[PDB]
């Protein structure tokens, strides 16, 4: 029964979360085991999209890359910014009331 | 706005910083002999 339940849960996780981890793992590939850059993944339906965007461009600049790719529903997102440029990162995600 | 761009541009910078440890190693590693061949030709020279 153990081992059933353990079983279970993994199924119910992985029905959920395969495909939006497979676009977002997409869009960097090869560039989220790198010190260099830095990536945060986090979900964002139609209608937020474009706060999103604005919030992180005017927190970050230029020099931030917003990519997405979709999954049919909404789209999960990816922001990739410079180390040592997380804080802020983070901060304009948190002020539209999207997290990590 | 290709990934391309951060992705070929990383690979490169992890180049320029593997030729600065060696040529940091490469040349102290230059020293350190001159050093010892220096202190040879002055035990070279002293007892004669």
């Amino acid at each position: 029964t153990r081992q059933k339940q353990e079983l279970e849960e993994e199924l119910a996780l992985a029905q959920a979360y395969l495909e939006p981890l497979e676009r977002l793992a997409a869009l960097a590939h090869g560039l989220d085991k790198s010190p260099f850059l830095r990536v945060i993944p986090f979900l964002l339906t139609e209608k937020e999209l474009p706060l999103v965007e604005e919030a992180l461009r005017k927190a970050l600049e230029d020099r931030y890359l917003l990519a997405h790719e979709a999954y049919a529903g909404g789209v999960p997102a990816l922001v990739v910014v410079h180390r040592k440029e997380v804080d802020q990162a983070k901060a304009a995600l948190s002020r539209a009331g999207v997290a990590e | 706005g290709l990934i391309k761009s951060l992705a070929e541009k990383e690979k490169q910078l992890l180049e320029r910083l593997e030729a600065a440890k060696k040529e940091a190693e490469e040349r102290v590693k230059r020293a350190e002999a001159e050093a010892k061949a220096l202190l040879e030709e002055a035990e070279a020279k002293a007892k004669a």
